[PDB]
């Protein structure tokens, strides 16, 4: 139903 | 509340978090922290499979570095030469292709000067 991302280097 | 590791400057400390292995859903693990009223930051992520991804922050590279134990199923972070910005709280999370996922408690870690 609902997750955090934490996107990895641009 | 407060309670946490407590390094001085230039001192090390590992990290561990369970690796379970590759699922249909997550094909690695990493970390990720927040500093206090700071916006979560990826620190690391590695992929189970030997030779895929290895990413790192470009604050952390170089000081950092993470590790896999298939056959353990555990993923470790060696963090070396810690300064005073890399007091957060750091928490696991499996990843997809490099991104950290928390689908929902960490690891407070002070650096002094």
């Amino acid at each position: 139903g609902s997750v955090q991302i934490v996107y990895k280097p641009k | 509340a407060s309670g946490g590791v407590f390094v001085q400057s230039g001192g090390s400390l590992r990290l561990s978090c369970a690796a379970s292995g590759a699922t249909s859903t997550f094909d690695g693990m990493g970390w990720f922290r927040q500093a206090p009223g700071k916006e979560r930051e990826f620190v690391s992520a590695i992929s189970y499979e030997q030779g895929s991804y290895t990413y790192y922050a470009d604050s952390v590279k170089g000081r950092f570095t993470i590790s896999r134990d298939n056959s353990k199923n555990m993923v470790y972070l060696q963090m070396n030469s810690l300064r005073a910005e890399d007091t957060a709280t750091y928490y696991c999370a499996p990843a997809y292709e490099g991104d950290l996922y928390a689908f929902d408690q960490g690891t407070q870690v002070t650096v002094s000067s």
